């Protein structure tokens, strides 16, 4: 199973790299930046 | 009888827009720091 183990390791590494390339924390950070920008644009402090 | 308007004004000016802006800034700081998924921890967990 040396070849089987090597192929499994390669597949696992490819899956890990794909997940690292397609992350969700970057999307969450971008969304939080958008929310902060919208809050600053609406200027809640001036309204209150 | 005269203390009631004075107490009402003290309540109004104590909880003025200063506290509102302070709490808004606290919430923004928590969102920008505490409410952020650190990709560093994600990558450390993936590598481990």
């Amino acid at each position: 199973f040396e070849r089987i183990n090597d192929i499994l390791e390669h597949v696992k590494h490819f899956v890990i790299n794909l997940i690292g390339d397609f992350e969700v924390a970057e999307k969450i950070n971008a969304f939080r930046a958008k929310v902060h920008e919208l809050i600053e644009r609406y200027e809640v402090d001036q309204q209150i | 009888l005269g203390k009631l308007p004075q107490q009402a004004n003290d309540y109004l000016n104590s909880f003025n827009w200063e506290r509102q802006v302070s709490h808004a800034k606290e919430k923004l700081t928590a969102l920008t720091k505490k409410y952020r998924i650190t990709e560093n921890d994600i990558q450390i967990a993936l590598d481990d």
